[PDB]
Order: structure tokens, then C-alpha cells, then sequence
């Protein structure tokens, strides 16, 4: 239909790696 | 006069084939793809208010390859509803047939696909990292002017169902209302500084506390707490931002109150990174695609 004019949860299957020292960059 | 069926039938055509094979369009064809698509950005606001469903992407960075495994996926449209957050060149080997694909998808489903502007969609940084390199090799340095034209046309925010707040970079200390964002006009540069210029190059870190200097050289860093007293003032339950390589192609700050994506996957190369896609159902409820790398 249309698109452009509730609470957000999330899947069992999603986990939260927030302190699961996950690498990240901002560069290269 | 846009022959928009045939572009982007020619377009799909490598799908099934190797990573590398190119589509080279006529500049007519790109030209009437930046013009149309140009008129739909600035007859839509400046901050999108949207609705789910919808799938949610990170960086693209002119991998096209991976952009059609994206699609295939999520489903190639309309038979689902897209959201970009920027960066859809440099860095990569075929930007031009990855911002062609998605502005051509913007002017078929002008309700169903949006695309938002990266710090990358910005003449001052594709100049550099390789989008014009790649206009002047396989066109001319006209049709990259054209390219600017409509990046400066480019939404900078999305708002899906008043409860998450869409941008590439992140949050802004200049950014106390969403009538701010809606007040910025277009066409416009991204300068380098200000809120225009902190929503498409900031970054969070748990090791500050407030807002502190960005080693990038350009806006802010952010902490956990300054995202939650964002959500807490406008009543939104989750940022949805790019801008920066992670591992698992996605990344909750926090407490789940932030989450970074990107969908370019192997993307460093001295560090291995998937790709991921966000889809959200009419109940706001979240889940992740993983594009594992080829
Ligand atoms: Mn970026
Ligand atoms: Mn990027």
C-alpha cells in the first residue's frame, strides 16, 4: 500500500551484543 | 520519456552472475533518473514520517552485488517496503549501478522505497573515495555534478510510527525539536558542522559520557544516556542508524535503545563483517536478516 503518513520488541532469535565485545570501525 | 521498466529489467539482468558484472546505462537514462527522483525527494518531507512494515539497510558502498542479495532476501520491491540510511557509494567497485537501482526503485514506488542521505552522499566526500573516479572512468564529470544536484535533495531523517528515529550518522546537541529537522531546506550542502552535519556523521561511545570529540575530525560522539534521554523526551522507543562497520552487520547500544546496521559485508578486508537488514512488522515488531559474506 502506502508507506509515509505501538511499543518495538524484538525476536527470540535476536540477541544483544552491546557487551559481547563486538569489533566495530568507523573508517579504513 | 523515462523508460523506467527497461532500466531497471537491464539492471536485474547480471543478478545470477559473478560479483563484477557491470550495467552500463546510457547517460540519458541516468541523467532522467536523478531529475525524477529529485522532484520526489522535494516533494516529500525533509523528515519522513513512515508506517511498517518495512525492511530497514545500513551502508551499501556501491557493492551492487550485495544489494541483490539484499533483495532477494527482504523480496525485490513492491513486494516489500524499504528504508536506506546512506552511503550507497564510494569505497566500492559499482556505485553507479547501486544508486541507479534504488533511485530508479524511488520513481517506480515513490510511497514504498526511501532513501535517506549518507555523509557519502555529499560532493565533498564521493569525490575523494571513489564515486567520481568511477562517473569520470565510465562517463563524464557532468553527470557527477547531476549526481550532487540530487544528493542535495536527499530526506535526512525517518520517523517509523512515531516510536523509531531513523537517521545515518546519529543524534545532534543542536537537535532539540523534530520541527528543526523539518525546517532545513533543500537543496542544500552538508556543512561541516551544525545538525545537518551531526545526523550524517556522528557516532555513539560507551566510553563517554555526554557529547565528546569525534576522532573522524567532524561532529560528536554520544553516550548511552544522552540516547536515553532522547527517547524519553519524544517519546520514541529506538534509534536506527549506519554509519559505522560492524561485525554482525548490526549492534545494540544502550540497552537495545540504539542499534547500528550496515549491509556491506566484508567491507575492511583486514576485518571480516556481515552484512544485516532490520524488518519491522505493522507491530513494531523487530527481528534481523544476516547477509553472510560471499
Ligand atoms: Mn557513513
Ligand atoms: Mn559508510
Amino acid at each position: 500500500s502506502l508507506t509515509i503518513k505501538k511499543k518495538v520488541e524484538w525476536t527470540s532469535d535476536t540477541v544483544d551484543n552491546e557487551h559481547m565485545g563486538r569489533r566495530s570501525s568507523k573508517c579504513c | 520519456s523515462l523508460n523506467l521498466d527497461s532500466i531497471i529489467g537491464r539492471l536485474l539482468e547480471v543478478q545470477g552472475s559473478r560479483p563484477g558484472k557491470n550495467v552500463q546505462l546510457t547517460e540519458n537514462e541516468i541523467r532522467g533518473l536523478c531529475l525524477k527522483s529529485r522532484e520526489i525527494f522535494l516533494s516529500q518531507p525533509i523528515l519522513l514520517e513512515l508506517e511498517a512494515p518495512l525492511k530497514i539497510c545500513g551502508d551499501i558502498h556501491g557493492q551492487y552485488y550485495d544489494l541483490l542479495r539484499l533483495f532477494e532476501y527482504g523480496g525485490f520491491p513492491p513486494e516489500s517496503n524499504y528504508l536506506f540510511l546512506g552511503d550507497y557509494v564510494d569505497r566500492g567497485k559499482q556505485s553507479l549501478e547501486t544508486i541507479c537501482l534504488l533511485l530508479a526503485y524511488k520513481i517506480k514506488y515513490p510511497e514504498n522505497f526511501f532513501l535517506l542521505r549518507g555523509n557519502h552522499e555529499c560532493a565533498s566526500i564521493n569525490r575523494i573515495y571513489g564515486f567520481y573516479d568511477e562517473c569520470k572512468r565510465r562517463y563524464n564529470i557532468k553527470l557527477w555534478k547531476t549526481f550532487t544536484d540530487c544528493f542535495n535533495c536527499l530526506p535526512i531523517a525517518a520517523i517509523v510510527d512515531e516510536k523509531i528515529f531513523c537517521c545515518h550518522g546519529g543524534l545532534s546537541p543542536d537537535l532539540q525539536s523534530m520541527e528543526q529537522i523539518r525546517r532545513i531546506m533543500r537543496p542544500t550542502d552538508v556543512p561541516d558542522q551544525g545538525l545537518l552535519c551531526d545526523l550524517l556523521w556522528s557516532d555513539p561511545d560507551k566510553d563517554v559520557q555526554g557529547w565528546g570529540e569525534n576522532d573522524r575530525g567532524v561532529s560528536f560522539t554520544f553516550g548511552a544516556e544522552v540516547v536515553a534521554k532522547f527517547l524519553h523526551k519524544h517519546d520514541l522507543d529506538l534509534i536506527c542508524r549506519a554509519h559505522q562497520v560492524v561485525e554482525d552487520g548490526y549492534e545494540f547500544f544502550a540497552k537495545r535503545q540504539l542499534v547500528t546496521l550496515f549491509s556491506a559485508p566484508n567491507y575492511c578486508g583486514e576485518f571480516d563483517n556481515a552484512g544485516a537488514m532490520m524488518s519491522v512488522d505493522e507491530t513494531l515488531m523487530c527481528s534481523f536478516q544476516i547477509l553472510k559474506p560471499a
